[PDB]
C-alpha cells in the first residue's frame, strides 16, 4: 500500500527534528542530520524535499527542520560542516578510550551483577531521575506507583514470611533489601524505560579500536602531530592549561615547561598563527562531548 | 549499483577462456569472479553518496585528491584497470557469435611502431616488451599493473603501479615500493611531485595529468597463479604482450582526423 | 510557549525610516586622535610625529579621503516583494 | 531513538533524494544490501525483520542484537578506510589537502 | 632447503582444516623454493648467514633491496605458517566456495569467541593481550579487520613494543633487553619488515641529504636562502623527527609474536576470490598459542 | 596593540565542537542577538511548579522579581505564565502589606 511505501521512504528515514536550526550554546555533537544533494539535481534545485530549494544556494549539504511551513518557506541551514569535524578527527587516529575503564559498548560483553549490588541506587532512579519533570506528572510518579507497588502486597506479605521470616522478627535491616530485590524481581519483567536514550560509548564519532599502529615509510608514527591553533593568550582561569582549536574541537593542551614567548608578543591575536600539537589522549563524557588532551610541541 | 559490464563472445569466454593467455578457469577468476567482487564492495562503499552516479574512470578522478578515500579510489582504479586489461587481451571486441568468425589478426598500426621508435630511441617493438617484462619482475615485488602510456608531449614510455596505481594521475601512480629502500634519484623524483602538488592554487590540491594508458597488463594474483604458479609470473606477461588485440590497442592512440 | 504576536491583514509592509551602519571616516578619527595626541604630550609634540604623517597622506587630495560615502537599505524593497508569502493569510 | 543514542551518525550525509523505490529488492535476513547504504535505516529494518520473524519478541532485544550487527560492519570499514590510506602511502601515494589541512586554510 | 622447513608442514600432507595438499603446495612448498631461488640469485651468503641477518645488514641501502626483500618475504612467511596448528574444521577442498553473497554477511567477530589463549593454558598471553586491547573480542576483531582490508601482499603482525629505548648498553642483556611495555598491532605491506629500528629515519635521513644538495647548489647560484624554505623544511624536519621518538628517546622497536599472511597467493587456491574472511576465520582457528607466548617478551613492571 | 575587548572575540568552550565560521564577527552578532535568559527556568522557582503565593513570608525569593525600586516586573519581563504572574503579584501585595517587602 501507498502508507507501508511511505513509512520507508528516504524522508521518513530521517527522524523528527524540531531543535533550533540557530543554535547559540555549548554544542557538543550535531543535532540535526546533514542532507546532501549531488551536482546534477542541485542543478535543479532538487533536494529530495518537498519543494525546490532557492537557486541562491551553492552548497550541497543543508540541514531543515520543516518541509513547509505557515510562511510557505522551508526551514533549513545551508550547512553541512559536522561531517568535517567527525572526518577531520578520523585523520587525527586518535581512538576514544573509557578514562574508567569500561567495557567496549560496541562489543556484547557478557556482563554480571557486580554493579547490579546497587539495586536501590538505580531502582529509585526512575523516580528520583526527575530533575527536570513537571511538578504534577512527576507527581502522577507517585499515586500511579504506589498502587502498582501496593498490587504486591499480598506476593511480599508472604514470600517475606516463607523465606525470611527471622528478619521479621528480628530486624528490618534485611527486610529492605529484600524488598530493593522483590521490586527490581518484579521489574525487570516490566518495561520500564526499556529503551534507554542515553549517548552509547562514542555515539558514532569513532569506530576505531585501539592497539593498531602506523606504518609510514619512515617508521612507525610513535607521536601524531597535529596542526592547531592558541585561543587564550592566559590560561583558562582557574584552570592549568590552554585551551586550543584542533581540527573542529576545542582541546586543553598541557605546555612541556614553559609557554612559547610568541604568547606574550602576539597577546589576544594568538589565535591567528598555527602551532603543532601532540595529541596525548582522546576521552568522551557523559553530556555527549568528546575531552581532547594535546601537548604544545614547541620547535627545539 | 555498478554491475560488471557485459563482454563480447561471453559463451566462448566461459568454455575456452582467452587462448594462449588465460584457461577457463583462469579468466573465471580474473573477471568474472574478481570484477564482480571489486564490483560489489565499490557499490556497498558508493551506494547512499554522491559518487553512485559516475562510472568508475570518475570516481577514480574525483577522488584520487582525498586520502580518507582511498579505499574507494582503489576500487575504482582496480576495477577500470581490469576492464582495461581484459580489453586488450580479448579475442574480439565486435560480437562475431553468431558470425563464428576465428580469422582475428591483429598487428600493430604504423602510428604505433613510429611512436615506439620515436620514444624509445629506434627500439623495435620486441625489445621494448623484453623491457616491459623486466619492468614488471624488478618493480612490482608483488601485486600490481603493467601499462605503456602516453603523455603530453606524445611519447610512449613504460610505468609500473603496486597494487591498485592509476596510471592517469601521477600522484597516484604508486610506482615507488617504500616499504624498501629507495635511492637519492627516487627520492628526487618524489621530492618534485610534492613540490608540483604544492604549486597548485585549488583548494582540493589537484593537478593537471593528461597520460593516458595504451597497453594494461593486471600483474595480480588473481590473473596468473591458477595458470601459470607463483614465480612464472614472466611468462605470464610475455604471452599477455604477445597476443594483444590490436584494433582496441591501436584506437586508444589519439590520430586526429 | 514565548507569546507569537500576529498582525491582522497589513496594506503595507515597511521600515518608515530604515536603519544604516555609516562607517567612520579613516580621515576624521585620524584628526580626532592627533588633536588628542596633542591634548596630552603638547602641540608639535614628537610623539604625535606619526599621527601627522598619516593625518597629511589621508587628507592630501580630499581632506575627507576618498570613500564611497554610500550606503542605503533594501529591507523595505524585501518586505514588500515577500510579505503576501510570508505573511499566513488564509486561502480565498 | 537510535539517533539519540548515536548523535555523530547524523553526520554522516544523507541524500533523500529516489532512484526507483519499485526497484528495492531487499533481504532483510542480513544487515548489508546491494543499492543502498549503511546507516540507521539499515538498524531499523533489521530490527522490524527479527520482529516479523518472531526470532525476537520484545522490540529491545531485536534492536539490541541489530545494533550490534551494525557495529560490527561500521568497525570493518572504518579500518578498511585506514588501512589503505596507510597502504597508499606506503607505495608513494602523494596528497595535496588533507581534510585537517582544509580546515586549518578555511 | 630444510633451512626453511617447518616440522607440521610436509610435502604431500594438507594442514587440515586451513589448507589442502595442493593449496599447502602453492602456498608454502611452491612458494618457498621461488624465493629461495631469488634469494640465491642476489647474495651469495644466502646459505651462510641466517635470514634476520641479512634483513638487518643489507638494509637502508638500495643497491642491496632484491637482498632484503626476498630475504624478507621468506622470513615473514615462515614466521606466518610456524605459528599453524589446523582446526577441527571441514577440510576447505570439501566444503563449498563462497560466492558473492558472501560479501553481504554480517561478521559476528564482536558477539562471540573461539580459541582463546587462556583455554590452552597460556594464561599471561590472555592477560598481556586484555591489557593492551581490551579484551579478546576487541583483538581478534582488529587483526582480522587489519589483515583483511590489506589489498595486495602483506602482513598483520602481533608485537610487544620493547621498553629499551636508552640504546645504552643496548642488546648486551638477552633478559634486561628483552622486556616489553604494551602490545600492539603491525600492518607490513610486501616486503616490509616489523622491526622498525633498521628503518626507522630512513625518509628524514634522505631528506636531509636532498636539503644539502640543493642548498649547495644554490650556493654555487649564489642565492639569499629563502623566506620560507628554511622555515618549510625545518617544519617537516622537526615532525619527521617528533613522529620517530619514543616515550625516552628514539629506539622504538618490536618483537614479532604473531604474523597472518595477507597475500592472495596463500588463501586463492583453497578460498577463492570472495573467500579471505573465511580464510581469516580458519586461521584464527587454527593458531596454536604456546608459540607466541613463547615468543612473548617479560612484562617490564616498571610501574 | 596586544589587547581586544572581550565583546570582539569569542572564547570556545572546552569539549565543544566549532565551525570556521565561529572565529567571524558574524557568530559575534549572531551571539549577541539570539542572547536570552532561557537558563532561568532552570533558576526560577516560579517557573518549577511551585504555588508562588507560598512565598508571601520571603521577601528574598520575591525581590528577584520587582525592580530597584520596588515595582513589579510585567509578564513580558518575568515570563511567567498568566495564573503564576497573578499569584506572584499577590504575593508581593501581601508581603508588602506585612511590613516585610
Amino acid at each position: 500500500t501507498l502508507a507501508e511505501l511511505l513509512g520507508r521512504s528516504r524522508i521518513a528515514q530521517v527522524a523528527n527534528n524540531h531543535k533550533p536550526l540557530t543554535y547559540t550554546g555549548k554544542k557538543f555533537h550535531p543535532t540535526h542530520q546533514i542532507i546532501e544533494t549531488k551536482p546534477s539535481t542541485l542543478y535543479r534545485q532538487e533536494w529530495g524535499l518537498k519543494s525546490a530549494i532557492p537557486s541562491k544556494i551553492k552548497s550541497r549539504y543543508l540541514v531543515y527542520n520543516d518541509l513547509d511551513t505557515l510562511e510557505r518557506i522551508t526551514t533549513f541551514e545551508p550547512r553541512g560542516g559536522t561531517q568535517w569535524n567527525r572526518l577531520r578527527f578520523q585523520e587525527m587516529g586518535v581512538p576514544i578510550v573509557s578514562n574508567i575503564g569500561r567495557q567496549n559498548p560496541f562489543f556484547k560483553y557478557i556482563s554480571r551483577p557486580e554493579d547490579e549490588s546497587h539495586a536501590k541506587l538505580s531502582l529509585f532512579k526512575e523516580m528520583k531521575g526527575d530533575t527536570d519533570i513537571s511538578p504534577a506528572a512527576m507527581k502522577k510518579r507517585l499515586k500511579k506507583i504506589t498502587a502498582l507497588i501496593r498490587s504486591f502486597q499480598d506476593e511480599f506479605k508472604e514470600w517475606l514470611v516463607e523465606n525470611h521470616p527471622d528478619e521479621l522478627k528480628l530486624n528490618s535491616n534485611k527486610l529492605e533489601d529484600y524488598v530493593v530485590k522483590f521490586l527490581n524481581k518484579k521489574l525487570e519483567t516490566k518495561t520500564n524505560k526499556k529503551f534507554n536514550t542515553e549517548i552509547i560509548g562514542t555515539g558514532g564519532l569513532s569506530y576505531s579500536l585501539p592497539g593498531k599502529l602506523k606504518n609510514s615509510p619512515n617508521g612507525v608514527i610513535q607521536r601524531t602531530v597535529v596542526p592547531g591553533r592558541i585561543l587564550n593568550v592566559v590560561k583558562e582561569n582557574n584552570d592549568n592549561k590552554w585551551l586550543a582549536a584542533i581540527g573542529g574541537f576545542v582541546a586543553d593542551v598541557v605546555f612541556f615547561q614553559s609557554p612559547p614567548s610568541s604568547f606574550n608578543s602576539m597577546g589576544d591575536f594568538i589565535r591567528m598563527k598555527t602551532f603543532l600539537f601532540e595529541i596525548l589522549e582522546a576521552s568522551m563524557e557523559k553530556n555527549g562531548s568528546v575531552s581532547m588532551h594535546a601537548r604544545l610541541l614547541e620547535p627545539q | 549499483i555498478h554491475v560488471v559490464p557485459k563482454l563480447p563472445n561471453s559463451k566462448a569466454l566461459l568454455q575456452n577462456g582467452v587462448p594462449n593467455i588465460l584457461s577457463s578457469s583462469g579468466f573465471k577468476t580474473v573477471w568474472f569472479d574478481y570484477q564482480r567482487y571489486l564490483c560489489d564492495k565499490l557499490t556497498l562503499a558508493t551506494a547512499g553518496q554522491s559518487l553512485e552516479s559516475y562510472y568508475p574512470f570518475h570516481i577514480l578522478l574525483k577522488t584520487a585528491g582525498n586520502p580518507l578515500q582511498s579505499n574507494i579510489f582503489n576500487l575504482a582504479s582496480s576495477i577500470h584497470n581490469n576492464h582495461l586489461f581484459v580489453e586488450n587481451i580479448l579475442p574480439s571486441a565486435v560480437e562475431h557469435g553468431t558470425n563464428s568468425n576465428a580469422v582475428v589478426k591483429t598487428e600493430p598500426s604504423r602510428l604505433f611502431l613510429s611512436k615506439i621508435k620515436d620514444s624509445f630511441n629506434g627500439s623495435d617493438w620486441e625489445v621494448v616488451k623484453e623491457e616491459m617484462i623486466y619492468r614488471a619482475e624488478n618493480e612490482v615485488l608483488g601485486q600490481g599493473w603493467l601499462f605503456l602510456v602516453e603523455n603530453n608531449e606524445k611519447k610512449l614510455f613504460i610505468l609500473t603501479s603496486n597494487n591498485n596505481g592509476t596510471p592517469y594521475y601521477f600522484p597516484r601512480n604508486q610506482s615507488f615500493d617504500l616499504n624498501s629502500a629507495i635511492s637519492i634519484d627516487e627520492f628526487a623524483t618524489l621530492k618534485q611531485m610534492k613540490e608540483l602538488i604544492g604549486k597548485s592554487t585549488k583548494l582540493n590540491g589537484k593537478v593537471q595529468d593528461w597520460t593516458m594508458p595504451i597497453i594494461c597488463v593486471n600483474l595480480w594474483d588473481h590473473a596468473y597463479l591458477h595458470d601459470y604458479g607463483v614465480g612464472n609470473r614472466s611468462k605470464y606477461v610475455k604471452n599477455v604482450l604477445d597476443n594483444l588485440n590490436w584494433s582496441v590497442v591501436n584506437n586508444r592512440i589519439f590520430s586526429g582526423i | 510557549k514565548p507569546p507569537v504576536y500576529r498582525l491582522p491583514p497589513l496594506p503595507r509592509l515597511k521600515v518608515k525610516k530604515p536603519i544604516i551602519r555609516q562607517e567612520a571616516n579613516k580621515c576624521l578619527v585620524l584628526m580626532s586622535n592627533l588633536l588628542q595626541c596633542w591634548s596630552s604630550y603638547g602641540h608639535m609634540s614628537p610623539k604625535c610625529a606619526g599621527l601627522v604623517t598619516e593625518l597629511k597622506s589621508c587628507t592630501s587630495e580630499s581632506a575627507l579621503g576618498k570613500r564611497n560615502n554610500v550606503q542605503k537599505s533594501n529591507i523595505n524593497y524585501h518586505a514588500a516583494r515577500l510579505y503576501d508569502r510570508i505573511n499566513g493569510k488564509p486561502h480565498d | 531513538l537510535f539517533y539519540k543514542q548515536h548523535p555523530w551518525e547524523l553526520s554522516r550525509p544523507k541524500i533523500l533524494v529516489e532512484n526507483e523505490i519499485g526497484d528495492e529488492n531487499y533481504d532483510w535476513s542480513h544487515m548489508l544490501q546491494i543499492g543502498r547504504p549503511l546507516d540507521g535505516e539499515s538498524v531499523i529494518q533489521r530490527t522490524m525483520y527479527l520482529i516479523k520473524t518472531k526470532q525476537y519478541g520484545d522490540m529491545v532485544e531485536a534492536y539490541d542484537h541489530a545494533r550490534y550487527e551494525f557495529y560490527a560492519l561500521r568497525m570493518q570499514e572504518e579500518t578498511e578506510q585506514q588501512v589503505a590510506l596507510e597502504e597508499a602511502e606506503m607505495f608513494g601515494s602523494l596528497f595535496g589537502v588533507s581534510a585537517i589541512e582544509h580546515g586549518i586554510q578555511k | 632447503s630444510t633451512r626453511y622447513a617447518l616440522e607440521h608442514l610436509k610435502e604431500g600432507a594438507p594442514l587440515k582444516g586451513l589448507f589442502s595438499i595442493e593449496g599447502l603446495q602453492k602456498a608454502w612448498f611452491d612458494r618457498v623454493k621461488y624465493l629461495d631461488a631469488k634469494l640465491n640469485d642476489c647474495t651469495n651468503e644466502a646459505q651462510q648467514k641466517p635470514l634476520e641477518t641479512l634483513i638487518h645488514e643489507n638494509s637502508k641501502s638500495a643497491s642491496k633491496k632484491h637482498i632484503v626483500n626476498y630475504a624478507s618475504s621468506l622470513y615473514n612467511l615462515k614466521f606466518s605458517m610456524s605459528s599453524l596448528q589446523g582446526c577441527i574444521r571441514t577440510p576447505p577442498e570439501e566444503c563449498p566456495r563462497l560466492g558473492p553473497e558472501a560479501l553481504l554477511q554480517t561478521p559476528d567477530f564482536n558477539r562471540t569467541i573461539s580459541n582463546e589463549p587462556l583455554t590452552t593454558g597460556n594464561e599471561r598471553l590472555q592477560a598481556a593481550l586484555i591489557s593492551s586491547f581490551g579484551s579478546l573480542m576487541e583483538f581478534r576483531t582488529l587483526l582480522i579487520n587489519s589483515n583483511l582490508a590489506i589489498s595486495g601482499d602483506g602482513f598483520t603482525w602481533l608485537v610487544a613494543r620493547r621498553q629499551l629505548d636508552k640504546r645504552a648498553m643496548r642488546n648486551d642483556m638477552p633478559n634486561r633487553d628483552i622486556e616489553y611495555d604494551k602490545l600492539f598491532i603491525l600492518n607490513t605491506y610486501n616486503a616490509g619488515t616489523p622491526f622498525n629500528f633498521s628503518t626507522s629515519g630512513v625518509m628524514n635521513e634522505l631528506n636531509n641529504q636532498y636539503t644539502n644538495m640543493e642548498k649547495q647548489r644554490a650556493k654555487e647560484a649564489g642565492n639569499l636562502e629563502d623566506s620560507e624554505m628554511t622555515a618549510k623544511q625545518a617544519k617537516t624536519k622537526f615532525i619527521y623527527e617528533t613522529q620517530q621518538k619514543g616515550f625516552s628517546g628514539k629506539e622504538v622497536s618490536y618483537i614479532p609474536l604473531l604474523a597472518i599472511d595477507a597475500s592472495p597467493k596463500t588463501w586463492l587456491t583453497d578460498y577463492g576470490v570472495f573467500g579471505k574472511r573465511e580464510y581469516l576465520e580458519r586461521v584464527w582457528d587454527s593458531i596454536e598459542w604456546k608459540i607466541v607466548e613463547s615468543r612473548l617478551p617479560q612484562r617490564t613492571k616498571i610501574q | 596593540t596586544k589587547k581586544i575587548d572581550q565583546s570582539l572575540s569569542k572564547k570556545l568552550p572546552k569539549g565543544t565542537i566549532y565551525d570556521p565560521f565561529d572565529f567571524s564577527m558574524g557568530r559575534i552578532h549572531l551571539d549577541r542577538k539570539y542572547q536570552a535568559n532561557k537558563n532561568s527556568n532552570r533558576n526560577d522557582i516560579m517557573k518549577s511548579g511551585a504555588n508562588p503565593l507560598e512565598f508571601y513570608a520571603r521577601p528574598r525569593i520575591l525581590s528577584r522579581y520587582v525592580t530597584s525600586t520596588g515595582r513589579i516586573q510585567h509578564r513580558d519581563i518575568t515570563g511567567l505564565s498568566a495564573k503564576n504572574q497573578r499569584r506572584l503579584s499577590k504575593a508581593i501585595r501581601r508581603c508588602q502589606a506585612i511590613g516585610l517587602m
